[PDB]
DNA sequence: AAGGCGTACATA
DNA sequence: TATGTACGCCTT
């Protein structure tokens, strides 16, 4: 499709000048620079913001983890060797 | 008792996704329409439990992706030693068993199998825990049975540490 | 030659920081006026090697802090398996030995000591390697002697994986 | 996922920022946040991040996949390391 | 549904 | 006591 945007005169001119410095036309310049940005954002790991209460609990779990229980151990011993 | 006549593989072109039905519309849709694209082109990876006789038949699958827990400022932690702002984990986003194979312990084995895969990957990229996405209370209660702990806030998420998982896989000889 | 009559502590009040001189002003200056504040307020932790006879005498020190490696878009590696793009490491940003005892293998021991501390912290916050900043080529060559690998497009920075350090630490029974 | 922020600033500083927001033809929030986020990320990057080239990514991925054995110097140090 | 202002209360 | 978090109103 198309990208329709309203940009200030100072911004349009600056994109024009930079595209000019880069010996490339205005469409390849904007686009070829913004997909790698966009690709970095979508491939980045999801961030899970914890509250204070959950941080405390998670730090404590990672410090002193519980032992594996009967259900986990049973599943582990059934797991096939691949 | 537990069905053990299956092997694990990354989802590929060969596997029979159309025959897979777990009774949940969205999990079916992911496997059938989105799992392969995300596996080959994205950060979400999907692994399938395949029958050992007919090796295109999917008995179930899980998907895993990378995530980070952002700790909040807590009294005393800075002094406590080395820390990190963004603690790496792996999100177990999906876990599903085909209706024709439910009640045979395959779900539980896939969770250990996802743990095994994430620990092995974590050796090369970092990770301390599975962060588990639960659809509803009943699924959450199911994961809690394995020792996953629900988060207080955002309560349909549970944490299962690699240490806990590793002890179980170590004891059984899978790691 | 390996001096062993020393012990490790977090930097504290009772330790004579002004007597310490390793032949480098910044490292000396960091230990004297900054190491302390950052250790209990900030993100860089400083640990000192202290003489067993004169517990206030600093034979050496190192500072470690969390960091992350941001991987680039490598072809055929997306599908290659479960991974992530931000890989947790710990940065060994400073390592110094007092001139009064350079050449007695304390620096190599502080390197192993730093790797052990970071391996232990990584069990709770994640981490796969030490990222080592060298201030010049001679220092860089010294670190390379222990198996650290320089980065091509960031010489003066080296990587030493936790697997290599763990292999050394378990073999000697320190882990 | 939204939040809020409130900075006590001086009265003369506020005139400065409004004139600059005006010259930039944007509103207060836009100017403040579009100028402070770049400064912020540049700060965490230099402190906590190492952006790898493709060549170093592939090198480091190889090291971490199959790391060298500990060598004689590293082992000698591990055997010297005292345990308290 | 957000760029702003008013203004009292919770924390070093 | 000095932020900073919170009440919020109110137009755009
Ligand atoms: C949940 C699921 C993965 C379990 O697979 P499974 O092979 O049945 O798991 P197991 O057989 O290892 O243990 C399941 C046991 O818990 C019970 N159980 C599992 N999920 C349950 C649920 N959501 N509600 C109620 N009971 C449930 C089963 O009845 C069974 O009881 P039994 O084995 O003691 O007779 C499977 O039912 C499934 O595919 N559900 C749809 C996928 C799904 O809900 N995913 C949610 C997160 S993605
Ligand atoms: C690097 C350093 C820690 C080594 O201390 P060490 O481990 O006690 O030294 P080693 O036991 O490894 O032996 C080092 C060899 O170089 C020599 N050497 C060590 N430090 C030296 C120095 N500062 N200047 C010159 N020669 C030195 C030793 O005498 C020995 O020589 P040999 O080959 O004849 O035995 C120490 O030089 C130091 O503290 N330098 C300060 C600056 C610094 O450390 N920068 C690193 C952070 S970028
Ligand atoms: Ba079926
Ligand atoms: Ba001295």
């Amino acid at each position: 499709e198309r990208l329709s945007l309203r940009v200030s005169t100072d911004a349009k001119k600056l994109i024009v000048r930079a595209a000019a410095i880069q010996q490339t036309n205005l469409t390849d310049f904007v686009v070829s620079n913004i997909l790698p940005v966009a690709q970095k954002i979508v491939d980045a790991a999801e961030r899970v913001y914890l509250t204070e209460r959950d941080t405390k609990m998670i730090m404590e779990i990672l410090d002193n983890p519980p032992a594996p229980n009967e259900k986990l151990l049973a599943a582990a011993f059934a797991l096939p060797d691949m | 008792s537990m069905f053990t006549d299956w092997h694990e593989a990354a989802i590929g072109k060969t596997h029979n996704r159309m025959n897979f039905d777990c009774g949940d519309a969205d999990l079916n849709q992911f496997l059938q329409r989105h799992a392969r694209q995300n596996h080959e082109k994205g950060t979400t990876k999907t692994y399938v439990a395949l029958d050992n006789s007919d090796v295109t038949r999917i008995h179930g699958f899980y998907s895993v992706s990378p995530a980070s827990l952002i700790y909040a400022q807590v009294p005393g932690a800075i002094s406590k030693g080395l820390g990190r702002y963004d603690v790496p984990v792996f999100r177990l986003g999906r876990l599903a068993v085909d209706k024709s194979m439910q009640g045979q312990g395959l779900g539980a084995q896939l969770l250990l199998s996802a743990g095994k895969r994430c620990i092995q990957a974590a050796l090369q990229v970092g990770g301390v825990a599975l962060l588990i996405d639960a659809k509803n209370k009943q699924v959450c209660d199911w994961f809690k049975g394995f020792g996953a702990v629900p988060l207080n806030d955002q309560p349909l998420s549970l944490l299962l540490s690699f240490k806990t998982l590793y002890a179980a896989l170590s004891a059984s000889g899978r790691l």
